[PDB]
Order: structure tokens, then sequence, then C-alpha cells
């Protein structure tokens, strides 16, 4: 069985680069930032302009959902991160301790924490209520590339240009696991399979790595994209089909099935890098990125 | 601009 990702929008108005791009996870939304230091909010069925978000002073790298979809964070260049009220579009708090770039962010499950990695090459852990800094862990040798929290919030996953994967207790600060390869390249990429049970590894060496974080052992890798500078998002697909969702450096997203590993869908249409992808929470919607060149969104709708 | 949309040089 292969997908059937089919183009349905293509969604203009940021005037540089996009970054990232995710859906609410009440299916309603797609939240998207950029280099042009603005967050945008459309409608994730119809691709419609909803809102612009705005405030940073430089361009923002990442921006991620709380879980009841009320929320935003933004990680910016202009080494802070900000919590948004997306309906009333006012920043509530601007999160301040991060010496260099704020490069990744995500909420836990709960929505009571923020994680962050930045390229002053720690990982931090803020209070969303205070907007107050509770941990800073030295976490890396080199920019965090992406943090993410684990099914329940026990657990921070981050990565970084330094070759490592980390696993860290979120209540003790204390590095519970390093995960590495034969090889060490970068990692551009990271976080936990939807079941909590694995994490998926981006490394700047055109591979993708599905781990048992808990046995430390790689058991699926996926290749055939092209990923050697940047810090590409993946995704797992889980609505229909079980697939792995990239973007790539030759301007195409790949599709691969999960647990064959073979490439089954590429989808053309992108100028430039697609930086981002994102997979909606119950229909089979892929949103995808580009860079300077492109600056467009794309909307992709599959039968399974 | 942001540090994502640049890469590692």
């Amino acid at each position: 069985v292969k997908p059937n990702y089919a183009l349905k929008f293509t969604l203009a108005g940021h005037t540089k680069a996009v970054s990232s791009v995710k859906f609410s996870p009440n299916g309603e939304w797609l939240a998207s930032s950029s280099a042009d230091k603005l967050i945008k909010i459309w409608g994730a069925y119809d691709g419609k302009f909803e809102k612009t978000i705005s405030g940073h002073k430089l361009g923002i790298s990442d921006v991620a959902w709380s879980s009841d979809s009320n929320l935003l964070v933004s990680a910016s260049d202009d080494k802070t991160l900000k919590i948004w009220d997306v309906s009333s579009g006012k920043c509530l708090k601007t999160l301040k301790g991060h010496s260099n770039y704020v490069f990744c962010c995500n909420f836990n499950p709960q929505s009571n924490l923020i994680v962050s990695g930045s390229f002053d090459e720690s990982v931090r852990i803020w209070d969303v209520k205070t907007g107050k800094c509770l941990k800073t862990l030295p976490a890396h040798s080199d920019p965090v590339s992406a943090v993410h929290f684990n099914r329940d919030g026990s657990l921070i996953v981050s990565s970084s240009y330094d070759g490592l994967c980390r696993i860290w207790d979120t209540a003790s600060g204390q590095c519970l696991k390093t995960l590495i390869d034969d090889d060490n390249p970068p990692v551009s990429f990271v976080k936990f399979s939807p079941n909590g049970k694995y994490i998926l590894a981006a490394t700047l060496d055109n591979t993708l790595k599905l781990w048992d974080y808990s046995k430390g052992k790689c058991l699926k890798t996926y290749t055939g994209h092209k990923n050697e500078k940047y810090c590409i998002f993946a995704n797992f697909s889980v609505t229909g089909g079980k697939w792995i969702v990239s973007g790539s450096e030759d301007n195409l997203v790949y599709i691969w099935n999960l647990q064959t590993k073979e490439i089954v869908q590429k989808l053309q249409g992108h100028t430039d890098v697609v930086i981002s992808t994102a997979c909606h929470p119950t229909e089979n919607i892929i949103a995808s990125a580009a860079l300077e060149n492109d600056k467009t969104i794309k909307l992709w709708k599959s039968d399974c | 601009g942001a540090a994502r949309c640049e890469g590692f040089s």
C-alpha cells in the first residue's frame, strides 16, 4: 500500500524563508514561523489565512502548540522564546535566559512546561505560568537542534550538532542516556514516537534513524533524501498508513513505509529546500514549507 | 534572519 498525497493548497504570505509548520492538536489550525520574524495562522483544511502574530525582534526558527491548541511558543534569533495566546494574539510571556539564538521548542503534554534548545549549547526548562526558567542543562558542546518531551513528560530528548542525542530526566535534569551510532555526523532533528517507545533522529549524512532509546538500539534507517546542511523536521504519519515523512534539500517531500523503509512517495513542487513538514492529527494531510527562494507552505491530502 | 533557515556552513 502507498499513499496518494496530492497538492490541494499553496499558502503564500511569509516574506522570507519559512522555518517550521505545526498543526494544532485539535486539527483546526496550521501555525507557521518564519525568518521574517512572524508567526502566521492558517485554516488546516482550506489553507485560509487566519492571522499574523508579531513581536519577535529577529527571525523565528521554531513554533509549537500547547496540547489544548490555545497557546503557541516560538524560538527566535533574538535569544528569547515567546508564549502567545493564539485567540487574542497577546504575548503572554517572554522567556529570557539563553545567551545565543533559540533554535527549537516544545511544550510538555501537560503544557505547564516548555523545553528549549539554543546555539548556546544548553537545554532549558521553563514554567509556562510564570515564564521563569526552572532548569538549565549543560546538554551539549554545539548548538542544540531539537528538543522534545516524551508521552508523559517524564523525559526530554535533545539532539545537537555535536553528534549526540541525549535523554534527560525532566524532574532531576540528569543525563540518562547518550545515543550515537558508528559514525558521528551532526544530529539535526529528533523527536519521540507517538507511542513514546522510539525516537526518530535525523543526521546530516542524508539519514533518518528509528531508535529504541531504552535498549539504545537503532531499529530502522530511512534513506534516499538529501539532508547535509539544514535542520529538517521529520514526522510519524499515523492517520492512514504508518509512514515516515521528511523534507529534503532536493526540494521534495519524502514519504517512507515505516516498517519496510521503502520510499513510497515523493511530493514535487517547492522551489527550494523543504525545511519543514507536519502531519495532521486526524486527517491524511501533510503541510510542507520551504526556504528563501520559495517562501510558501503547501497542503497535500491523501486517501490513505 | 532565523538560524534554522541558514543551515550549518
